[PDB]
């Protein structure tokens, strides 16, 4: 449970970590075992630096395509119709 | 206004209550003096009524080829600025008037209150029509412009 919320956290921070900075905050003990974490993570290392880069900003992407939509979103046209209607009521 | 004759035969004899016969009565009596000396001594007034088909109605109704075009034309927008600055500044001097009044202007007879506490013109209301007015247009206003960038491009 430790290692899903540090996980969390170390993105919002910075993009790049070296491979022995990862297995420290993430606490394994065996640094092959920590790049296989990363994949599982859904992370790639690569030449002993994380990029965090590319998931994080796929998953924003595929959140957006969703339907509830609309009013969550919020339109700036939505306003002016919704007002309207209020007063004529 | 719609005249036809008397004759004078018909006033001598005192006969003239034939031609005033089943009627509604509405009677315009607008100029009198010698003007209406001289119609009740000679001629009647009745009544006109408009009649107009739906056809010649119709076409005399429809306007220009741009007018159900002009939501997307818009106003210059200078313009619109100054319009905007205008209301937040009349209101301010306006709300002067409305302050003092309620100061007091809780006793009693009314004309009074109104000469005392200038209740006359009164600040209340006035505020309330230009409040609104201005109000609904910067609906209008931003409606148009957020349409017209999106529908476009």
């Amino acid at each position: 449970a430790i290692r899903d919320e540090i996980a969390k956290n170390t993105e919002l921070s910075y993009d790049f970590l070296p491979l022995s900075n990862i297995k420290a905050l993430l606490f394994f003990n065996n640094e092959k075992e920590t790049e296989k974490f990363a994949l599982e993570r859904n992370w790639p290392i690569v030449n002993s630096k994380v990029y965090f880069n590319n998931q994080s900003k796929e998953k924003a992407d595929y959140e957006d395509e969703m339907m509830h939509e609309e009013d969550q979103k919020t339109n700036i046209i939505e306003k002016a119709m919704d007002y309207a209607i209020s007063i004529e009521n | 206004d719609a005249f036809r004759l008397i004759d004078t035969g018909a006033l001598i004899n005192n006969l003239e209550p034939r031609q005033t016969t089943s009627n509604t009565g509405l009677l315009n009596k607008a100029n009198i003096q010698a003007l209406i000396h001289g119609l009740n001594r000679h001629y009647y007034s009745l009544n006109i009524d408009y009649h107009k088909t739906a056809k010649e109605t119709k076409m005399l109704m429809n306007l220009h080829k741009e007018q159900w075009q002009s939501g997307l034309k818009m106003y210059d927008y200078e313009e619109k600025e100054e319009s905007n600055l205008a209301a937040t500044k009349s209101m301010v001097k306006i709300a002067e008037q409305y302050s003092k009044r309620i100061e007091e202007e809780k006793e009693l007879t009314e004309e009074e209150l109104k000469t005392r506490y200038v209740g006359r013109q009164d600040p209340k209301k006035h505020l309330s029509e230009t409040a609104d007015e201005t109000l609904e247009n910067n609906i209008v206003s931003v409606l148009t412009a957020g349409v017209n960038s999106v529908a476009i491009k």
